[PDB]
């Protein structure tokens, strides 16, 4: 397949810099134009810069001047994006794109490289169970939950009963509160079989190599 | 700097319904340089329509594009579930190249009242000196909803964190989670904790609370 392969996810402290890469297979980048596009968390698309690898000529959106540097290496068939003096405003998914390299087909976009700029330290989440308090008068089904709080960085993996419970589950997008993330997950199961058949919330935080099993009681 | 404005920002369509969205440019652009991309959560934008009216590889015949100068549109003859996504128009006419703000297309379904559940802090959390009260408002439609936190007759604004899920792939509903966090002390200081949800499916609010 023709495709653009980008380097892995980046987690960088503010004030630092980072160089992202994008390698083409199936065509030579010197035969087209390479671009980098930024998409801020939950936002639209912003063109950053363009480069013609055959001569190195570049174009930049004025607002990234002094921040972004695009370069390319035709021998490795790779385009690069350098970002300096990183700030939280730089946190975003960065895509490299190539104008259509062949007639009859469209353009190509890499899978994206997530860049997170934060000074926060790696922190494992505090996993708290959410069990019904009041007498609970919800006849056929019951909703339980889990609160995954104060962790960094993303992501955390949440499953119920080790992946066996997958229907009626709602794992909400994490929210940032003071450099640290917090998320919650709810699961609804027949009340006839709870708490007889235990419901456990399994939270995994890769970055801190933690895995907690909080049983709802 | 050729600004692209998309209308509407968000829009719902029942299955089978005809859909039209527009893209307007601050300055005229060649129709050969105006494109549309489709994006779904978690994946890269994908070329949908190139040069105003041509469908990209694999794009369904139900889609179409029209326009020139400063006015363009994308139309879907008949709405299908997998059409739900964000569509961005893009001008590759003059630098800086720009994208419109996007049109998020959602699926219209029958209204549905939220299933509300309130949860008290955990003893584990209380032992660490914190107290988060959580409220889930699940599977409702439409997405518009307001949640109020009340502690002992006082609306609590600060310290609330809300999170919404993407439209459900199975039932086209939305879900919300709201969390009110206080210190362990503030929490033991009050006894009535209420989560109030106002949704168009009902005049009176849905109320869920607990004591102590
Ligand atoms: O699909 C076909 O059958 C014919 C392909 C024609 C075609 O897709 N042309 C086309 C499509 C998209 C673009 C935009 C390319 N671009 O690299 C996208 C990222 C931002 C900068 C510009 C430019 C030209």
């Amino acid at each position: 397949e023709v495709q653009l392969q980008q380097s892995g996810a980046e987690l960088v402290k503010p004030g630092a810099s980072v160089k992202l890469s994008c390698t083409a297979s199936g065509f030579n980048i010197k035969d087209t134009y390479m671009h980098w596009v930024k998409q801020k968390p939950e936002q639209g698309l912003e063109w950053i810069a363009q480069i013609d690898p055959a001569n190195g000529n570049t174009k930049y959106d004025p607002k990234f001047q002094g921040k972004a540097t695009i370069t390319a290496d035709t021998s490795s068939n790779t385009a690069y994006l350098h970002l300096s003096s990183l700030t939280s405003e730089d946190s975003a998914v960065y895509y490299c794109a190539a104008d259509p390299p062949y007639y009859g087909h469209g353009d190509y976009w890499g899978q994206g490289t997530t860049l997170t700029v934060s000074s926060a330290k790696t922190t494992p989440p505090s996993v708290y169970p959410l069990a019904p308090g009041s007498a609970a008068q919800t006849n056929s089904m019951v909703t339980l939950g889990c609160l995954v709080k104060g962790y960094f960085p993303e992501p955390v993996t949440v499953t119920w009963n080790s992946g066996s419970l997958s229907s009626g589950v709602h794992t909400f997008p994490a929210v940032l509160q003071s450099d640290l993330y917090t998320l919650s997950s709810s699961v609804t199961v027949p009340s006839s079989t709870w708490p007889s058949e235990t419901v456990t919330c399994n939270v995994a935080h890769p970055a801190s190599s933690t895995k907690v099993d909080k049983k709802i009681v | 700097d050729i600004v692209l404005t998309q209308s509407p920002a968000i829009m719902s369509a029942s299955l089978g319904e005809r859909v039209t969205m527009t893209c307007t440019a601050s300055s005229s652009v060649s129709s050969s340089n105006l494109h549309w991309y489709q994006q779904k959560p978690g994946s890269s934008p994908k070329l949908w329509i190139y040069s105003t009216s041509n469908l990209a590889s694999g794009v369904p015949a139900r889609f179409s594009g029209s326009g020139s100068g400063t006015s363009y549109s994308l139309t879907i003859s008949s709405m299908e579930a997998e059409d739900a996504a964000t569509y961005y128009c893009h001008q590759y006419h003059r630098s800086p190249y720009t994208f419109g703000g996007g049109t998020k297309l959602e699926i219209k379904r029958a209204d549905a009242a939220p299933t509300v559940s309130i949860f008290p802090p955990s003893s584990e959390q209380l032992t660490s000196g914190g107290a988060s009260v959580v409220c889930f408002l699940n599977n409702f439609y439409p997405k518009d909803i307001n949640v109020k936190w009340k502690i002992d007759g006082s609306e609590r604004q600060n310290g609330v964190l809300n999170s919404w899920t993407d439209q459900d792939s199975k039932d086209s509903t939305y879900s919300m989670s709201s969390t009110l966090t206080l210190t362990k002390d503030e929490y033991e200081r009050h006894n009535s904790y209420t989560c109030e949800a106002t949704h168009k499916t009902s005049t009176s609010p849905i109320v869920k609370s607990f004591n102590r």
